[PDB]
RNA sequence: AUAUUGGCGAGAGACCGAUAGCGAACAAGUACAGUGAUGGAAAGAUGAAAAGAACUUUGAAAAGAGAGUGAAAAAGUACGUGAAAUUGUUGAAAGGGAAGGGCAUUUGAUCAGACA
RNA sequence: GUCGAAUUUGGGUAUAGGGGCGAAAGACUAAUCGAACCAUCUAGUAGCUGGUUCCUGCCGAAGUUUCCCUCAGGAUAGCAG
RNA sequence: CGUGGAGGUCAGUGACGAAGCCUAGACCGUAAGGUCGGGUCGAACGGCCUCUAGUGCAGAUCUUGGUGGUAGUAGCAAAUAUUCAAAUGAGAACUUUGAAGACUGAAGUGGGGAAAGGUUCCACGUCAACAGCAGUUGGACGUGGGUUAGUCGAUCCUAAGA
């Protein structure tokens, strides 16, 4: 019913839903046979990896 | 099968010794095998892990990643690699606890004692 | 998570709960049953009137040796009370459920209490010293409360050959 | 500091449910009291009034 | 162990005490005080016909 | 050559598996009781990894609702599984001073086999 | 009731269990006194009460005889295999 | 018929889900019981031939633990007695100040000590539990501060006695 898409006591857990999806993939295979912090750190690593004369010979 | 009367096959005794092993014994318990290149170069198969050597992860969800050993947490029977971590939204980084039997040493940290250990294990360094 | 009952289409519902609340389980059950099924705003105004002692909470199950009052005639009973502590806890949960519905975007004028459930929390076990050097129990009965509010929204017959023949004959005989 | 505070607050819950005065309240009650369960009342002196 | 279930100071409270006549631990100030003892049907008692 | 429920060091079992096994698997001869001699418990299990719920919102706060971590929160430091007694809610049914049981069938609900 | 003494009371000290102490009540000796409390021998002694855990099939009793003087506790005969 | 453990075997079952538990579903046994489906669960378990035993519960005023009805009931009625405004606070019958009314009535509900207790004294912070209502308050919880001797005692002397 959720794939197709009051008060009830009938609920489906995530653990059971994941097992159902896994077993459906198994059956389908048989039927066919027959992070912002990471991005910031990466950018930082990628970005880090005459002349002039003032004054003169005197004591001001 | 065992033959010596001084060795025990008792599961309870073996597990007790493992979990109560002191730090000097845990050093030997936390041994990591060498890479194929280092095995050919030196002639030995495994060494105790230490702080400043490079490793490759060959098992688990972090397989294929490399880095330097950040620390050897002997208290929790684990090693920590600087490159291998877990990140949160708030900027938190938590080190991944890795077991050295699931790693491969790619570059040894060489000192006088390490060279002597390789030589007495039967190595041919340089 | 793990409510006693959940709503189908959770995009039209909001939930609230409170656990290990130091309030009487029996009085709280009576208050929740008085609220069960009402519109949210009407329920809140009714609880305000109960605090003001203008209306009463009918006591139906846990009611042995209770006084009688004229304010129970609205609900067709004689035994009703005004449990202020239970009303305050339920009012807090109602306000929280309204806030959650508002955050979800539901219409506040169409919300009704579609589920409310009170069960017993683990007991708070004080003891009292009594005559002849006895120790007797002296316990609090706390409550777990939960509620869900909801937006209100507005054959082949097999016959025998005899039956088929009768129907066909009636059809031929009639128009 | 806040993590340690939360750990202590979670740890306190069973003792608080048992209504102890604190971590120092370790009163123990006997299973049965002999002075309450040691009675055969003859025609004479009793253990209580 | 031949001492298992026997390292207890306990005695019966007698007939007519409105409780069963199994021996009970004396003393006070601990939850053990007043509990049944020595019996094969008692928690912490001696097993029937202990293995030799 | 013989003895050895103490001490020290070892190896084992058709033994017990947290109401069992030593009283004690855990800061156990502890906590607690008694003037004292002495008496004497209860108490093991999140997760592979604390990654132990950041952040928004309601609330004085505990907390709740979104969100997130995680294979799983039908693992949230009340934490593996999670029985019964007893309880709440929902749906169905019965009820003129007990209920329960047996034989038989009606009614309502529900369901398997057999379909060449 | 008694209330200036055979008075009331604190502290120290002495007397210890088949013992003490007693203006004598088997009173009191740490809520314990016709025998204090604690540990052990010790799982002490049973003429007696209570309880004693799965199924089915087949067979299936016994108060009636003589005795240890008679009660008590035992023997024997019969009945079922 | 059933249970724990043991030797042998089924190259037995199992992360495409072991054991356990729940079940308005299905089947086989006269029965003890056995088998299958669904849900939950998350790592081990069974058939057969034999061995072995701490092997089957409704009762024992049984043992330990847990839970009901009683029941929001009995009751929280000794010690004459409390009221107003402000402040604080989310919240004040119960906290603080002020305003009132009372009481102990010097053989005190005052001021000090002995035995005993051991920090309860005082300050700051502060309400999960406790104070049989409440609580912002506390002899509670958290962190600290505080006990100054030639002259006050012990110490010395001896009493009954040891
Ligand atoms: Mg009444
Ligand atoms: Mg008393
Ligand atoms: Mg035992
Ligand atoms: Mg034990
Ligand atoms: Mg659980
Ligand atoms: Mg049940
Ligand atoms: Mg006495
Ligand atoms: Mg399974
Ligand atoms: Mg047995
Ligand atoms: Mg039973
Ligand atoms: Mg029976
Ligand atoms: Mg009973
Ligand atoms: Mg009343
Ligand atoms: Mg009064
Ligand atoms: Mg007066
Ligand atoms: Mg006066
Ligand atoms: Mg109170
Ligand atoms: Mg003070
Ligand atoms: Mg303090």
């Amino acid at each position: 019913q959720n794939k197709k898409n009051s008060i009830t006591t009938r609920t489906l857990s995530k653990k059971r839903a994941k097992k159902i999806e896994r077993n459906l993939k198994y059956a389908t295979q048989r039927k066919l046979l027959v992070s912002s912090l990471t991005l910031v750190k990466e950018a930082l690593w990628s970005v880090i990896d005459q002349g002039t004369t003032l004054g003169g010979p005197f004591f001001p | 099968a065992k033959q010596s009367l001084d060795v025990s096959s008792d599961r309870r005794k073996a597990r007790k010794a493992y979990f109560t092993a002191p730090s000097s014994q845990r050093r030997v318990l936390l041994s990591a095998p060498l890479s194929k290149e280092l095995r050919a170069q030196y002639g030995i198969k495994a060494l105790p892990i230490r702080r400043d050597d490079e490793v490759l992860v060959v098992r688990g969800s972090k397989k294929g990643q490399e880095g330097k050993i950040s620390s050897v947490y002997r208290l929790k029977f684990a090693v920590q690699v600087d490159k291998v971590t877990k990140e949160k939204v708030n900027g938190a980084s938590v080190p991944i606890n890795l077991h050295p039997s699931k790693l491969v040493i790619t570059k040894l940290h060489l000192d006088k004692d390490r060279k002597a250990l390789i030589q007495r294990k039967g190595g041919k360094l340089e | 998570a793990r409510y006693g009952a959940t709503s189908t289409n959770p995009a039209k519902s909001a939930s609230a709960r409170g656990s290990y609340l130091r309030v009487s389980f029996k009085n709280t059950r009576e208050t929740a049953q008085a609220i069960n099924g009402w519109e949210l705003t009407k329920a809140q105004k009714y609880l305000e009137q109960v605090l003001d002692h203008q209306r009463a909470i009918p006591f139906r199950r846990f009611n042995s040796s209770i006084g009688r009052t004229a304010q129970g005639k609205e609900f067709g009973v004689t035994k009703a009370r005004w449990p202020a502590k239970s009303v305050k806890f339920v009012q807090g949960l109602l306000q929280n459920a309204a806030a959650n519905a508002e955050a979800k975007g539901l219409d506040a004028t169409k919300l009704y209490v579609s589920h409310i459930q009170v069960n017993q929390a683990p007991k708070q076990r004080r003891r009292t010293y009594r005559a002849h050097g006895r120790i007797n129990k002296y316990e609090s009965s706390p409550s777990h409360i939960e509620l869900v509010v909801t937006e209100k929204e507005e054959k082949v017959v097999r016959l025998t050959s005899r039956q088929r023949g009768r129907i066909a004959a009636q059809k031929r005989i009639a128009a | 500091r806040s993590k340690a505070d939360r750990m202590a607050k979670m740890e306190r819950r069973e003792r608080n449910r048992h209504a102890k005065q604190g971590e120092s309240d370790r009163h123990n009650a006997v299973s049965l009291s002999k002075h309450l369960f040691s009675g055969k009342r003859g025609v004479g002196k009793t253990d209580f009034r | 162990s031949e001492k298992a279930g026997h390292q207890t100071s306990a005695e019966s409270w007698g007939t007519g005490r409105a409780v069963a006549r199994i021996p009970r631990v004396g003393g006070g100030g601990t939850g053990r005080s007043g509990q049944g003892a020595f019996g094969n049907m008692c928690r912490g008692g001696r097993m029937f016909a202990p293995t030799k």
